[PDB]
């Protein structure tokens, strides 16, 4: 339902960078209150940016360039009626939509949820292997959780659908097996900017849920 | 507003052709700049075929299906589609999407059923 959710703030950013080599037709940027899509930004390289009437004085584009492959989405003062599920979609030739969902909820730091289970560090430029210490579980998901953010990195799922394509900008190879195994997550050739907290959610049918969080140190 | 018009059902014959119907529904003094039209089956990673005002016509591939009414050089109105050679895994729903200025975009989903054979 949502591939990224950010802390509500004053200026909040909903990252948003397309990540295909594709030329861009169109970008715009939506917002679901309960079942309904209020229309917040479109750009269209034939016309000048478009910025809806009830919005225009409350976001703006702070970390785009021309083309506008980062369409960011930043806040002057983020308030309650904020609070939601965004849509950035991409249009381009001729590969079509590319879409991220962000969840703005209100919370505090992620990371106080999300304490270490356990301490993996590696040296710069090796491919890391995320290996997840976790009947009935029906999907897991691996995360990484930042105070202020959590970024989906991978979803598997066995029984139901899903062939869930991450919308991390970081190159991660994920693994959505059939045996009921140690889920991995690999970060191929990791750096210093990999480092975070990366957590395994599993999510049972009783509507249980077990994390595994690993702090990963990249120096 | 702009609205996209097409039925909720199309129904179409084991081997035969069908076409979905997809049309842009735009008010007389509403402006509107339709950049492309998309064709996305529900459930899967991408979409299946795609027309763009200027690149024109790409599918998934380009043998089983064909834009019946898109043309280059006019307004993007009629992202009709027709579907070639119907198999039983041709059914399930499609969305039909529009890339609108300044509106944005405007979707919906039509449900293709396969019917089998007296
Ligand atoms: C759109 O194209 C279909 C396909 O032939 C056609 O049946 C329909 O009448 C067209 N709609 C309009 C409004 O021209």
């Amino acid at each position: 339902l949502w591939d990224t959710t950010v802390r509500l703030s004053e200026t909040m950013t909903l990252e948003c960078v397309y990540p295909l080599t594709h030329n861009l037709t169109q970008v715009e940027w939506t917002k679901n209150t309960g079942t309904k899509t209020v229309s917040i930004a479109v750009y269209n390289p034939n016309h000048n940016m478009h910025i809806e009437s009830n919005y225009l004085h409350r976001v703006h584009f702070l970390n785009s360039t021309v083309g506008f492959r980062n369409m960011s989405l930043s806040f002057y003062n983020a308030s309650e009626a904020d609070i939601g599920i965004y849509s950035c979609l991409f249009h381009a030739f001729p590969n079509g939509p590319w879409e991220k969902k962000i969840k703005v909820v209100w919370s505090d730091s992620f990371e106080i949820a999300a304490p270490s289970d356990s301490y993996l560090s590696a040296e710069p430029g090796q491919d890391v292997t995320l290996t997840c210490q976790l009947w009935p579980v029906q999907q897991v998901i691996w995360e990484k959780v930042q105070p202020h953010q959590v970024d989906i990195l991978a979803s598997c799922n066995l029984s139901q659908e899903t062939r869930y394509t991450s919308k991390y900008l970081r190159q991660t190879r994920s693994n959505c097996s059939q045996g009921s195994m140690k889920s991995i997550l690999i970060i191929p050739n990791a750096m210093a900017a990999d480092s975070g907290l990366y957590r395994c959610r599993s999510e049972a049918i009783t509507g249980k849920n077990k994390s595994f969080v690993i702090r990963l140190i990249i120096t | 507003d702009v609205v996209v018009q097409a039925p909720t059902q199309v129904p179409g014959f084991l081997g035969d052709s069908v076409t979905l119907p997809c049309y842009l529904q735009v008010p007389n003094m509403e402006v509107t700049h339709v950049s492309q039209l998309t064709w996305a089956r529900h459930g899967e990673s991408g979409s299946m075929a795609v027309f763009h005002q200027t690149q024109g016509p790409s599918y998934s591939e380009s043998k089983r299906l064909e834009f019946v009414a898109a043309r280059l050089g006019a307004e993007l109105r009629n992202a009709s589609l027709r579907m070639f050679g119907l198999r039983v895994e041709d059914e399930g729903n499609y969305t039909c999407l529009f890339v609108t200025f300044p509106q944005g975009s405007r979707s919906v989903d039509i449900w293709l059923r396969v019917l089998a054979k007296p």
